[PDB]
């Protein structure tokens, strides 16, 4: 019954976790566009790479 | 430092350089340079008069 409970909840846990990494990667790519254009510096892009990690 | 920060820094640099150039011409107006060359006449004012 413990194994069945964990099988029941880890699917939505990992779904909500993979959506988090997708949103953090989108934030990283938007910050990289801001860095490539020339608005932000190389200190702000590294603060988004760490959130990805 | 991002490119926009430097492009805003050197703009304020050039604006202050233009302000110093604006101060230098008012400082050059206090030494009344002769506008042309020629024969100068009698001075209509002497030392001590107030001009405008």
């Amino acid at each position: 019954a413990d194994g069945l409970a964990a099988r029941g909840t880890f699917t939505e846990q990992l779904q909500a976790q993979r959506d988090l990494v997708k949103a953090s990667d989108e934030y990283y790519q938007l910050a990289d566009k801001r860095y490539r254009t020339g608005v932000d510096n190389y200190l702000t892009l590294l603060d988004a790479q760490r959130s990805l990690f | 430092v991002s490119k926009q920060q430097y492009a805003d820094a050197n703009a304020a640099y050039l604006q202050s350089k233009a302000a110093v150039e604006q101060a230098r011409i008012n400082l050059r107006y206090t030494k009344v340079l002769s506008p042309i060359s020629g024969r100068i006449g009698r001075s209509a004012v002497t030392e001590g008069a107030l001009v405008t």
